RNA sequence: UUAAUUGCGAUAACGAACGAGACCUUAACCUACUAAAUAGUGGUGCUAGCAUUUGCUGGUUAUCCACUUCUUAGAGGGACUAUCGGUUUCAAGCCGAUGGAAGUUUGAGGCAAUAACAGGUCUGUGAUGCCCUUAGACGUUCUGGGCCGCACGCGCGCUACACUGACGGAGCCAGCGAGUCUAACCUUGGCCGAGAGGUCUUGGUAAUCUUGUGAAACUCCGUCGUGCUGGGGAUAGAGCAUUGUAAUUAUUGCUCUUCAACGAGGAAUUCCUAGUAAGCGCAAGUCAUCAGCUUGCGUUGAUUACGUCCCUGCCCUUUGUACACAC
């Protein structure tokens, strides 16, 4: 299964009822200009790099 | 948690306005001159006054300041 | 200080004063299975019998076994200052005894039987199943002991 | 469950199998043989003075041994 | 080639010197050894039989050479540990005073430890002759 | 290079460490590059260290523990569960034994093996109990690369602790059994299965 | 005898003596004088003696069984 | 006459004084050499000031070291610290600054604790809990 | 009675270091102006006395534990002079709170 | 935005006070002042020892010289977030690098406002009103028991269930205190005893002597090899000592021996963010002896997050009220 990499650009804020979840805006270093927001758990910074199984899902729990 | 009491801010604002040619953009000289142009009951409090004054006046070098 | 290898001139489990000593273990901790004998009382008497501690009670000899049973019933005759026995300065004769395995209960029942006879507070505590050593039973040791 | 003494049907297995073991420990011998801990403990003590395997680290409670050559 | 008792690890220093005392055979053991636990914090006597007194002597023999003057009380404190006092928590219990005092007295007979009028017991002129010779042994093989 | 005569004679095995800033005396710190992306900059490489035990001020800020050396990181995660809180000397010797055992097998770089292991066993997608109550739903979340590494180091330790508890086995070899299993990828160890359980639950409730 | 001696002297600026005011508050109330009246008397004298501020707190039941506590203050008082 | 320096090194409770002066390459710590520090796993934990700058900078110096206070590993941190500062202060006063400077950049890049004390200090406990911040276990029932 | 050195040692302790410093600096400067051979002031580790006590006169309340302190500074000053010259400046001007301990050394 | 009604701002409010802060104490540094035989150091007047050709140590301060590096306490200096970078209405501020002993209010406490509770205390008081008692007393004292009695339910605790271990030998390092002439206090050292302990001398009213409290955890090597086993010492019979006038209901300590559940613990629930949690002991309080308790002190020293209103509690604003003794 084609696991793909993603690279954080903006940590848009912290979300989740208990504060655990984070919404960060990531980019793709392969096949660039694809920008998607994701709901992330652990601590994260700017320019961070992470792994996504899938790209066909936005981050939902906003505000 | 670095927010200063009015005692630091009011003294810093009052000090700089009537002593701007006396002050200088360096903290070490500012804390030294403050010992003679003002009466402060603690060195820690005196440093807080001089720390804000050398912080206020860098922004004085960057354009105007209101108040 | 040297290390010697061992060979299997073995014999398996056997009885010992109606107390089946567990095999395949070192002799001192095998003699702990003998009632009225602990780790201390087994270590000393084994050193008296000149036996190596690493015999593992399996490659021993009957000649050493008949030596230690003599030290069991008659320990004072193998250089002990007589403060080391199970029953120090007993009631019956004032002599220091070491009650062996099978009959620790008999002197235990007779001790309580005397306490039951004398009608002392201790003996009444024993029959009622309460705590004799002054331990509080209000909220501890409730269902057992 | 496990053997407690050393005899020829158990000694020859120890000699014929311990070489080509990459790693030998007290528990590995108890896992791969019927010997106990102290029987395993005299194993790593003995066979090194015969020099069949080479010591890399020497520590109490922990065997760190590698086959020689 | 100067070697005091400072340049050998204290682990194999005592092992050699107690074995040096093993072949010497004139340490004057008090005769009640190999049965006493040497500490109320110890629930079973020392495991070694033939040379544990040599271990006790050699370890102690380092202590007077390390220190200035040592009575029985200091050596009593040093070798005691923690006692399993039962269902209650642990506590430091002082060791046995009979052995270590006699250990000092036994090593007095050898000619190793003086009477030390400024305190407890101190090293002798012959006290470090065997020590530095065994120390000279233990570094070079 | 050439031996240097000092009035304090330092042994040959330890005096040679100056020519290359290695581990204790045996293992190197080169070719430790990571095969798996997104974990570089979050596992400590190119900071050569002589020991897994240091007085490291690493919790005063948010990411000082990200620069904490990974061989120290696993020791600190080991030194816990009640009877082993404190006692970092226990942790540093266990890894000193474990690094010996792990290079007995698999002659390659031991730090590279655990670097392979930490990449392999890091919880890759974790659930989140969205909704404030028991009658709620789980939602699958991409895990932070630090949080992947930080959690999984405990998964190596919690597996070897379970293996070493009430068994003939000892903690050093079971750790060296747990690192080789995670590095290979087998689902035979404890950490890989617990990583896989988090993944299989995550895919169900994306 | 002779190893202990006494010199009795008078306190200056009596209005700054918190202890000395307290019995004059105590003595005025033991006669039958009104609690409100005495408490106003003491604070005025203390304030006029140069003090920055004085606070007088009388506590206890007064003409009613359910006790009440009331305060009497002037000037500047600080507490920390 | 004879040139010397004397620097200290402190920890949470430990301290250590070292006297760096001209010699023939001697290290000694409480008499026993640096090779004989305790324990065997922390022996190497003090060699980093030697290893980073080389034994070639120790040709013409002898080092005398005393350590007191704290606990077993705390001295090792204190021993390695005053040793590091002792060399740095020595090479500053009698050698060109770059030799001192090359020591300084090397030590700081690897571990700043060799030339800097660790300002982490204990926090006193508070009534209501056995720890500094830990509290008694209340119940509500 | 003609310049007889006596090895006189003066020990001073107090509870107020402000009052204690006044007295100690006076004897020191008195000997300095009389050009004695002077062992400078040596201040002992200031001992602190602790009494922890529950605030509650009863037992009711949260487990609060107050603790009071007394601070005990201590100094010993040694002088080298004949008896007659030093007794005139010691018997007088002793500031309260400073219990003076003058002793003689025979070393 | 802050830990803060802490500030910037908006602004029918402006200028203030209390509280918060500021302050004080304490921990963190100073090769720069003052010094010290109640502390230490190096040389050595005088010497001494060995392995030796020079390393450590017995020492002496008119039976030597010098000093504060370490220890100490007086005077200060030091941090005010400092410089820079980023971001904010470009404000108050927050993030990071660097330098620095130190950048979480520098860490922590002392104090801590108005109003209130039918909170607790009459069992601290010779602080106290009213009632009761007052000679056969609810006054005062003496003896013995009880407060600890034990089918049960609940709270705070220590020991564990083992190999990250127990046991034996060895290595072996702290800090905060306390201690008697207003007499039997801390006790060193010698002797005897397995041990607890007994006896004789000795220093200390205490930076001097106990004391370097040579604490424990910890480290090295050997015994054990998964077995309720040598994990566990509950329970119980014996003997030996100490404190007390008295130890029986076992005051406690020591030795032999007896050898239970306990195989990590349901619902439920406690505390905690760095020298912190936790492990480990020590010192003091009480105390003639009894700590599994408390207050402190040191040893080893984690994991995890720099967030939110999901539960819980509190506070504010809006709103409803037939509540105001206030659901
Ligand atoms: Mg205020
Ligand atoms: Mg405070
Ligand atoms: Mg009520
Ligand atoms: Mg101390
Ligand atoms: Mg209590
Ligand atoms: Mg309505």
């Amino acid at each position: 299964t084609p696991v793909t990499l993603a690279k954080v650009i903006k940590v848009l804020g912290r979300t989740g009822s208990r504060g655990g979840v984070t919404q960060v805006r990531v980019e793709f270093l392969e096949d660039t200009s694809r920008t998607i927001v994701r709901n992330v758990k652990g601590p994260v910074r700017e320019n961070d790099i992470l792994v996504l199984m899938e790209s066909e899902r936005e981050a939902r729990r906003l505000r | 948690g670095r927010v200063r009491t009015k005692t630091v801010k009011r003294a810093s604002k009052a000090l700089i306005e009537r002593y701007y040619p006396k002050l200088t953009l360096d903290f070490q000289t500012n804390k030294r001159l403050c010992d003679e142009i003002a009466t402060i009951q603690s060195k820690r409090l005196r440093n807080k006054i001089a720390g804000y004054t050398t912080h206020l006046m860098k922004r004085i070098q960057k354009g105007p300041v209101r108040g | 200080s040297l290390v010697v290898q061992e060979q299997g001139s073995f014999q398996h489990i056997l009885r010992l004063l109606n107390t089946n000593v567990d095999g395949n273990i070192k002799i001192v901790y095998a003699l702990t299975t003998i009632k009225g004998v602990g780790r201390r009382y087994s270590n000393l008497v084994c050193k008296k019998a000149d036996v190596d501690l690493h015999k593992r009670a399996g490659e021993l000899t009957q000649e050493e076994l008949e030596r230690i049973v003599q030290i069991m019933q008659n320990p004072t005759h193998y250089k002990i200052p007589a403060w080391f026995l199970n029953r120090q300065n007993d009631i019956t004769d004032g002599k220091d005894y070491h009650t062996l395995a099978n009959n620790v209960e008999s002197k235990l029942r007779d001790d309580l039987e005397r306490l039951k006879k004398i009608r002392a507070h201790r003996g009444i505590r024993h029959f009622w199943g309460l705590r004799v050593r002054g331990q509080h039973t209000k909220t501890t040791g409730r269902r057992r002991a | 469950q496990h053997a407690v003494i050393l005899d020829q049907e158990k000694y020859d297995r120890i000699l014929k199998e311990v070489p080509t073991y990459r790693y030998v420990s007290v528990s590995v011998l108890v896992d791969r043989l019927k010997i106990g801990g102290s029987l395993a403990r005299i194993a790593l003590r003995h066979l090194e003075k015969e020099g069949i395997i080479k010591p890399i680290s020497k520590h109490s409670k922990q065997a760190i041994y590698t086959r020689a050559t | 080639p100067g070697v005091s008792v400072r340049d050998v690890a204290a682990q194999d220093f005592i092992n050699a010197y107690a074995s040096f005392l093993q072949r010497q055979g004139k340490l004057e053991v008090p005769g009640y050894v190999d049965i006493v636990k040497t500490s109320s914090g110890n629930e079973m006597p020392p495991q070694d039989a033939e040379g544990w007194f040599y271990k006790r002597a050699a370890s102690v023999a380092r202590h007077i050479y390390m220190r200035k003057q040592v009575g029985v009380g200091k050596l009593n404190k040093l070798y005691g540990g923690a006692k399993s006092r039962g269902v209650r928590p642990y506590k430091h219990i002082d060791a046995s005073g009979s052995i270590n005092r006699k250990v000092l007295q036994a090593l007095e007979k050898i000619g190793i430890v003086e009477i030390s009028p400024k305190g407890g017991r101190r090293i002798s002129e012959n006290g470090q002759r065997d020590l530095d010779r065994i120390a000279a042994q233990t570094l070079e093989e | 290079f050439t031996p240097v005569v000092l009035a304090t004679p330092i042994p040959e095995e330890v005096q040679q460490a100056q020519t290359e800033i290695k581990l204790f005396n045996k293992w190197s710190f080169e070719e430790v590059e990571v095969k798996d992306a997104s974990l570089v900059d979050y596992v400590q490489v190119r900071q050569p260290i002589f020991v897994a035990h240091t007085a490291g001020r690493y919790a005063n800020k948010r990411f000082r523990k990200a620069q904490c050396p990974i061989i120290e990181r696993l020791t600190n995660s080991l030194m816990m569960n009640g009877r082993n809180n404190g006692k970092k000397l226990k942790a540093v010797r266990i890894i000193k034994h474990t690094l010996d055992i792990i290079n007995v097998l698999t002659d390659q770089n031991p730090i590279q093996v655990v670097v392979d292991a930490i990449t392999n066993t890091g919880p890759r997608e974790d659930t989140t109990r969205v909704g404030g109550g028991g009658a709620a739903r789980r939602q699958a979340v991409d895990v932070s690369p630090l949080r992947r590494v930080n959690q999984a180091i405990a998964l190596l330790t919690i597996g070897a602790r379970e293996a070493a508890f009430r068994n003939i086995k000892t903690i050093a070899e079971t750790l060296a059994e747990e690192l080789i299993n995670a590095a290979k990828g087998s689902s035979t160890s404890y950490a890989i299965k617990k990583k896989d359980e988090l993944e299989r639950v995550a895919k169900s409730n994306r | 005898p002779g190893t202990i001696v006494l010199y009795a002297e008078r306190v200056q600026d009596r209005g700054l003596s918190a202890v000395a005011q307290a019995e004059s508050m105590k003595f005025k109330l033991l006669n039958g004088l009104a609690i409100r009246r005495a408490a106003y008397g003491v604070v005025r004298y203390v304030m006029e003696s140069g003090a920055k501020g004085c606070e007088v707190v009388v506590s206890g039941k007064l003409r009613a069984a359910r006790a009440k506590a009331m305060k009497f203050a002037d000037g500047f008082l600080i507490h920390s | 006459a004879v040139p010397s320096v004397q620097t200290f090194g402190k920890k949470k409770s430990a301290t250590a004084v070292a006297h760096v002066k001209a010699g023939k390459g001697l290290i000694k710590v409480n008499g026993s050499p640096i090779t004989l520090v305790e324990p065997e796993i922390l022996r190497f934990k003090v060699y980093e000031p030697l290893l980073l700058v080389g034994l070639d900078k120790f040709s013409n110096i002898d080092i005398r070291v005393r350590v007191t206070g704290g606990g077993h590993v705390s001295q090792v941190y204190a021993i390695r610290q005053a040793i590091a500062k002792g060399l740095v202060a020595y090479h500053q006063k009698y050698v060109d600054e770059q030799s001192k400077n090359e020591l300084k950049k090397a030590f700081t890049s690897y571990d700043r604790t060799l030339l800097i004390a660790d300002s982490r200090r204990p926090e006193p406990k508070k009534f209501g809990g056995k720890g500094a911040r830990s509290r008694f276990q209340k119940s509500y029932r | 009675q003609q310049q007889q050195i006596i090895k006189i040692r003066i020990t001073l302790t107090s509870t107020k270091v402000k009052q204690l410093e006044n007295v100690s600096s006076n004897i020191v400067k008195n000997a300095e102006q009389h050009n004695l051979v002077k062992k400078g002031p040596v201040r002992l580790p200031t001992k602190v006395l602790k009494i922890s006590t529950r605030k509650t006169p009863n037992g009711e309340g949260s487990k609060t534990w107050e603790t009071y302190e007394m601070r005990i500074h201590k100094r010993y000053i040694d002088l080298e002079a004949p008896v007659q010259i030093v007794k005139r400046i010691t018997q007088i001007t002793i500031e309260p709170g400073v219990d003076v301990e003058v002793v003689v050394a025979s070393n």
